[PDB]
């Protein structure tokens, strides 16, 4: 795919694959560690549909599949907030940081409490989270 | 445990009736509890704090969900009403009747939770059965 | 009768949780690409 050459550094895409390989396959855990260390996000969603295709043991070309279906271009602020503006009571942009953590590690791919409240604090060191710039931050 | 495997639902339901608040109010904690078929008599009521907080909601369910039986407040009424099949209409007269919260399209979903597809018989033991499948 | 007053309770509180459910739901798959970022930005 033209979305990944353009989006990754092709050598660090081979380099990390050999930092992590084991005869001659890398574990879908790794290849979605590989995958953020290259700027990519997968979810759970992009692990199973690997899954389902090779296995939990994948060769090198596997591994650039699953890079392929890790880009989701389509991700922007718009498209990251919908959880929190369904939360949000006051229509004020803001949510407090116990708010956000409750809504990261109850759903989805949930954060345990230490990730979400890392991830919070580097964001801001104040109660009250502008939910659009966390993604924004996130994002970049 | 039975119970720690329920405090996830329990966390869950606690964000959406408070609209992931700290403090949920009184008539919300009605439903919350209602919602895993807990009923409280009118002592218990008087004994409730007005802040009700995460961690009190969740000593309060795990202490007084039914683990075996749910929805038993659902089958007490087959004490009353032995296991009928009640017509799809006069099930829907019943709610009605009784002052109710659910409009016709939530009736639906009740249908489309119970009935499934049969659209003929209904017996409580299978609401009850269905719903607790839906927790 | 309380026990008619308790069934229509606990149907309509248990529809209710099941609304407020189904709503969240339509939302997870964005919350998923939240997570996902987060993920990445701290890996």
């Amino acid at each position: 795919i033209q979305q990944l050459e353009e989006k990754v550094d092709e050598s660090d895409v081979r380099i990390y694959f050999n930092e992590k390989s084991s005869g001659g396959k890398i574990s879908i855990d790794n290849a979605s560690y590989n995958a953020r260390k290259l700027g990519l996000a997968p979810s759970s969603i992009d692990e199973k549909k690997i899954k389902e295709l090779y296995g939990d043991n994948l060769t090198y070309e596997q591994y650039l599949e699953y890079l392929s279906i890790c880009v989701h271009d389509k991700d922007n602020v718009e498209e990251l907030i919908k959880m929190f503006a369904h939360f949000d009571n006051n229509c004020t942009g803001y949510l407090t940081k116990s708010q956000m953590k409750n809504i990261l590690t109850t759903w989805g791919d949930a954060l345990t409490d230490q990730e979400a409240i890392d991830a919070l604090n580097a964001f801001s060191s104040e109660d009250n989270i502008d939910y659009k710039l966390f993604c924004e931050d996130i994002l970049q | 445990s039975m119970a720690s495997d329920m405090e996830e639902k329990f966390r869950e339901a606690f964000i959406l009736f408070s609209s992931c608040s700290d403090h949920i109010e009184m008539y919300k904690f009605f439903e919350l509890m209602n919602s895993f078929g807990i009923i409280l008599t009118n002592d218990e009521k008087a004994a409730l704090p007005n802040d009700i907080n995460m961690d009190y909601w969740l000593n309060f369910a795990k202490k007084h969900y039914n683990y075996e039986q749910p929805f038993k407040h659902i089958n007490n009424v087959n004490e009353q009403n032995t296991n009928v099949q009640i017509k799809i209409d006069n099930f829907l007269g019943i709610m009605k009747a009784l002052d109710t919260r659910l409009t016709e399209s939530d009736l639906n979903i009740l249908l489309q939770i119970t009935n499934p597809e049969n659209k003929s018989t209904l017996n409580l033991k299978t609401v009850s059965q269905k719903l607790t499948e839906s927790i | 009768s309380v026990e008619w007053e308790n069934c229509v309770s606990v149907i309509e509180a248990a529809i209710l949780k099941h609304k407020y459910k189904q709503k969240v739901n339509k939302n997870i798959p964005s919350l998923l690409r939240v997570q996902a970022h987060i993920r990445k930005k701290m890996v």
